[PDB]
RNA sequence: UUUACUGCAGCCUGUCGUUGGGUUGUGGUUCUGGAUGUACAGUGUAGGUAGGAGGCAUCGAAGCGGGUGCGCCAGCAUUCGUGGAGCCGUCCUUGGGACACUACCCUUCCGGGACUACGACCCUAACUCUGAGAAGAGGACCCCGAUAGGUGGGCAGUUUG
RNA sequence: CAUCUCAGUAGGAGCGGGAAAAGAAAUCAAUUGAGAUGCCGUAAGUAACGGCGAGUGAAACCGGCACAGUUCAAACCGAA
């Protein structure tokens, strides 16, 4: 076999606790705790991941660290009349995922960049990390590349905000076709948000 | 494995000037990566400041896998620059030793000692 | 309002994750030294059910010490020794099983070595509190996420013909 | 009246353009076929759900409008 390095990190991270990835997450779980929401890193902490998902070494683009908490949507007993099905909310999860919401976070975070993939690098009993990669449609590096100049359009500003990712679209239930795609393609809001 | 000797890791630096100047290298970790599989690697030189270790953690295991001399070097920057390079690599592999393939060879008979 | 109905918060508690490293106590995981197997007597221990018979031996076959496997201080393997012939059975010791040194997986044997679920204790290194910090105190507990049961007019919606 | 319905409605928060979203099958079919997406008609108050009560409620096929296909990650090269 002749394999790429990417492949290697590729297995590495396949069963990350069987490999020396856990004794790396242990020590490095403690310096991502004490960092804040928000965090730019130099390098993606796996490069297969961010090439696959779509990061290049140019200028323009960066890599973020979104730290989010575990758990669903951490809701209020409504203090009015309620039916009794809709007076319980301990056990209501939310319909935003936990990558979704990194991915939101970082895009607050970086107003004039657009959210274009993300996926997990870690996490905890009370936290999950996720590395977010945005491009800056006003740099020329970007513009001039013309596999990433299509972010540069007016309709993909607000991707993240707006479930373009593919995070989003997966929360949307577009990832497959067929059956069970009903409701849901092409918008959740155009079946009155029946599908999902 | 018992810290490599400075001038043992120096004699490396010097065969990886004299690879660039007669014989191969691949500079860059999937470049290494590819010769290591193909076994046609006569010395690895993996730098040890890398971060994520992800990047060359696979090189050493391929390297033993494979049954081909390789070396750690301090950081980075050196090791680019032993490649010719002007940016870090985090591990270059001599394919072809030119006129250094004797100095390759003990470097790959001292490595395989202090072992 | 409540020991009306049905729920929901809060709280109590089991389990999973967070969550690591040691010491022992508990189950078999897995296998070395023996196939250790024996109503009746045995020349002889069914040498597992077996080509219902057929191989070894002074270059090894025994009557002995607390008998190294075992056991009815018998007897098979020749070992620390010294004593100077155990055959297979078509005389089957009128058979719970009747027996050739022939790849022993099998009720034993206790190196149980190695992973495992529960429980007890210890360590710090994660994690928590204090401090500007050195550090101090706790510590894989607690908090927290999820799940399971309870308690629950604290709160909600109703009913009370 | 409690599941249900009202209804993902009202209302809220975020993003955002002249449109937006979707979009080139890990699809739909059924014995063998079709061939991106969207929208309209139909399927049809059918299948399905439901104190199987009240009610809620598709899609495919098919007929049309308009039609459009492609770019990365990797393999090979190695700053070209």
């Amino acid at each position: 076999m002749v394999k790429s390095f990417y492949g290697y990190v590729r297995d590495a991270w396949k069963n990350p606790d069987e490999t020396y990835v856990n004794e790396l997450r242990w020590e490095r779980l403690q310096v991502w705790r004490k960092q804040g929401s928000v965090t730019r890193i130099e390098r993606p902490t796996r490069i297969d991941r961010a090439r696959s998902l779509g990061y290049k070494a140019k200028q323009g683009i960066v890599v973020v660290r979104v730290n989010v908490r575990r758990g669903g949507l951490g809701h209020v007993r409504p203090n009015r009349g309620r039916r009794t099905q809709k007076m319980g909310k301990n056990k209501v999860s939310g319909g935003m995922s936990i990558q979704r919401i990194a991915e939101v976070r970082a895009d607050r975070r970086y107003p004039n960049l657009e959210v274009l993939n993300s996926y997990w690098v870690g996490e905890d009993g009370k936290h999950k990390w996720f590395e977010v990669i945005l491009v800056d449609p006003h740099h020329p590096v970007i513009k001039s590349d013309k596999n990433l100049n299509w972010v540069c359009d007016p309709s993909s500003r607000g991707r993240a905000t707006r479930g373009k990712t593919s995070a989003g679209r997966k929360g949307r239930g577009m990832a497959t076709r067929g059956k069970g795609t009903e409701k849901t393609r092409p918008s959740i809001r155009a079946y009155k948000s029946r599908g999902k | 494995k018992f810290d490599v000797p400075e001038e043992l890791t120096n004699k490396a630096l010097e065969a990886l000037e004299l690879a660039r100047d007669t014989g191969k290298i691949k500079k860059g970790t999937n470049e290494a990566t590819k010769a290591i599989e193909r076994g046609n690697a006569k010395l690895v030189l993996i730098a040890e400041d890398i971060e994520p270790a992800e990047i060359v953690a696979h090189i050493g295991p391929l390297s033993e896998e494979k049954k081909a001399p390789y070396i750690f070097i301090k950081n980075q920057k050196e090791l680019g620059a032993a490649s010719g390079l002007g940016v870090s690599c985090a591990t270059v592999a001599i394919v072809d030793a030119g006129k250094a393939a004797e100095m390759v060879q003990d470097i790959a008979q001292k490595l395989e000692a202090l072992k």
